């Protein structure tokens, strides 16, 4: 039978997924490895990423141009791809094309992991976290600017349980299970949330909610995405391109509810480079943001300033989704998974090289059916 | 004559540094490569201090040029791989402006010399953009045959531009008519790799053959053929000042040649598959900043 997917992510030029029985497929582009399968070569096709194999992987996340991986089984924490900087975790600037087991987290029980640009948090099962990568804007939230190759934790939050995290390209924001919403790091468009354009080196608590407990929360690259315990999208940050979805360009520096969804309870949420997506309860996927490469999935190359319900075949309700830099992935109820955006390296996983504006299936998974090198 | 050496000044170890620039003030220098980060050092510190960077702006892209801007001390243009060209200001570690019009890799960014708000721009979509850094829309935009991998603004006027493009030909094209080139500089066996000017009158390229070359834009004639090096594939690196060329090599070393003598006056080893991927002359004075695969900067000084 066929093998249905658990998770899907994706990364800068490249997507994974996790599929049942634990077998990770990735595709896309893989020029910097972090496809790992021990070779630059792209992966226009999912591609089995047979390193992984009986590792009992229960979770996987894309970065930038570095994927991880953990084994709660196993208890271990794989890394390949874009490694420098120590965001690798294996105490060295490594780059190697095939998964690698971060040692300095091995044994430590970890509830998430997130893969900001060049840096990735952890948090554990006990509401703590633990950070590593480069600190040069603090998003490592360690109190000052040096980077760190070993996890880290974040004494900022000492006795304060993190529900989940989000990391995007200089800044993070946690989430406590107590509801509260923390932002750090590259703040200088609004990111964080904290009512001025300064980038911390601490966690801060953000103030302008009105009360509002916070689920989650989802890191674009100058935008954050945040979802209330019972209401909707609270959006801030860089707005050029409508990413915030408030029908305007108008930029906010601290949580503005996303009105016109207002009326519908969203379950997940994501953000990509320059857009966003968000899944109701009731499992529609409304985008909105960057549509230059077609990665809303509206059927247009139009940027959408506002939520709009991306339509898929038969009406499948959608029960995951994941968006990359240029490009978005979705797996339905009926383990279908549809892939749009940009595609000129492959990551949309359909074998072709071309940019595609709305859901398309990706049949090799859903069950219907170097540098400085002179041109020439 | 005068020289017939270089002396290593300093040292920095890390990888690849694919452009190195100094600014208008030549007290600051600033890196870029593979790193996704644009490092910008204070000169005095690395030749004096036994090389942290004073500031660092960091990307989602890998560069591939790097461009401070003449009047405006502070600002510095930079090409990532995404045909991205951002002018970021080093006091405030922001990014000032942002073009997107290059539909792939941005290989070659400059500042006029004469008028500083100009930027040109050369990407792999065969594609030279000239933008003003009052607006977000390039203000020219020349479409030509091949792969661009330089441009470069002619120092005594942003009106003319030297394209050194894929189609083993250097366009010197007068911004003001756009039509044809108003020269095409022949005689380079393989793609173009490098563009500088020595003068008004005076340009050096750099080919994927071994090969430097002047010519005299003024004319359509060459003058000088240069080798002695090696670039086969690689960027390898070109730098000029008014009398001395200087490029890297895939045998991880930096020749110097003279404008008036076709054979190095000299070169200067590293000391693996390593070469070298920047270069650049601290203005007119001899001493020069050089950097390989390995990320190591090496501060190099003429001297007899």
């Amino acid at each position: 039978p066929p093998r249905k997917v658990l998770i899907i992510s994706a990364g800068a030029s490249h997507s994974v997924a996790l599929l049942s029985g634990d077998i990770v497929c990735s595709w896309g582009r893989g020029e910097d490895g972090q496809l790992g399968h021990g070779d630059a070569e792209d992966r226009p096709s999912p591609t089995q990423l047979s390193a992984l194999d009986g590792h009992q992987i229960v979770s996987v996340t894309c970065g930038a141009d570095h994927t991880v991986a953990y084994s709660q089984s196993g208890m271990e924490v794989y890394s390949w791809g874009w490694g420098d900087f120590g965001r690798l975790g294996h105490g060295n600037s490594s780059d190697l094309f095939t998964p690698l087991p971060i040692k300095a987290l091995h044994g430590i029980r970890i509830k998430q992991i997130a893969c900001g640009d060049s840096h990735c948090l952890a948090v554990t099962m006990e509401g703590e976290v633990q950070s590593w990568g480069r600190n040069q804007n603090g998003q490592l939230g360690l109190g000052d600017t040096e980077d760190s190759l070993v996890p880290q934790k974040i004494q900022a939050f000492e006795g304060i349980r993190i529900k989940m995290v989000a990391a995007g390209a200089e800044h993070t924001a946690a989430v406590t299970e107590d509801g509260d919403l923390y932002g750090w790091g590259w703040g200088r468009y609004g990111n964080l949330g904290l009512g001025d354009r300064t980038d911390r080196l601490v966690p801060e608590r953000v103030t302008s909610t009105g009360g509002e407990k916070m689920s989650m929360v989802a890191c674009g690259w100058r935008h954050t995405i945040s979802v209330s315990y019972s209401g909707a999208l609270y959006t801030y940050g860089w707005s050029k391109y409508g990413q915030l979805g408030h029908g305007d360009l108008e930029d906010h520096l601290i949580p503005h509810k996303l009105e016109a969804l207002s009326n519908s309870f969203i379950s997940q949420i994501s953000g990509g480079w320059r857009h966003t997506m968000a899944l109701t309860s009731d499992g529609k996927l409304y985008g909105w943001g960057w549509n230059k490469f077609g990665q809303v999935g509206v059927g247009n190359n139009l940027d959408q300033c506002s939520p709009v319900q991306v339509r898929f075949p038969d009406d499948q309700k959608v029960v995951q989704v994941s968006c990359g830099w240029r490009h978005t992935l979705a797996v339905t109820e009926r383990n279908n998974v549809f892939a749009w955006g940009r595609g000129t390296n492959g990551q949309l996983g359909i074998g072709e090289s071309v940019d595609r504006n709305f859901p398309k299936i990706i049949e090799a998974l859903s069950v219907d059916g170097r540098y400085a090198v002179v041109p020439d | 004559t005068r020289y017939s050496r270089l002396r290593v000044i300093a040292e920095i170890r890390h990888n690849i540094v694919s452009s190195i620039e100094f600014d208008r003030d030549d007290e600051l220098f600033a890196t870029a490569g593979v790193s996704r980060c644009i490092k910008v050092f204070d000169f005095s510190s690395v030749v004096n201090e036994p090389q942290c960077p004073i500031v660092e702006m960091s990307t989602r892209s890998k560069l591939s040029c790097l461009s401070w801007n003449k009047h405006e001390k502070n600002h510095i243009a930079s090409s990532d791989y995404e045909g991205i060209v951002t002018v970021w200001d080093v006091t405030t570690r922001q990014s000032l402006m942002e073009y997107e019009e290059h539909e792939k890799r941005a290989w070659s960014v400059d500042f006029s010399r004469t008028e500083p708000s100009m930027l040109v721009s050369g990407s792999d979509d065969c594609k030279v953009k000239v933008w003003c850094t009052r607006q977000e829309a390039s203000v020219i935009n020349i479409d030509m045959k091949a792969n661009i991998c330089c441009v470069k603004y002619n120092p005594g006027s942003s009106n003319y531009i030297a394209v050194g493009s894929a189609d083993h030909h250097i366009h010197y094209y007068d911004l003001r008519n756009i039509s044809q080139p108003l020269h095409v500089f022949s005689g380079h066996k393989k793609a173009v790799s490098y563009v500088k000017f020595l003068s008004n009158n005076e340009l050096a390229s750099a080919s994927t053959d071994s090969t430097l070359r002047l010519w005299d834009v003024k004319d359509n004639l060459p003058v000088r053929t240069f080798r002695g090096h090696t670039n086969e594939k690689n960027f390898v690196g070109l730098t000029v000042n008014s009398e001395y060329l200087a490029c890297g090599s895939e045998t991880n070393e930096v020749y110097v040649y003279h404008k008036e003598i076709t054979r190095p006056v000299t070169s200067h080893r590293f000391g693996g598959s390593y070469f070298i991927s920047a270069v650049c002359w601290k203005s007119d004075s001899p001493t020069m900043l050089t950097a390989n695969s390995q990320g190591t900067i090496k501060v190099l000084v003429l001297a007899a």
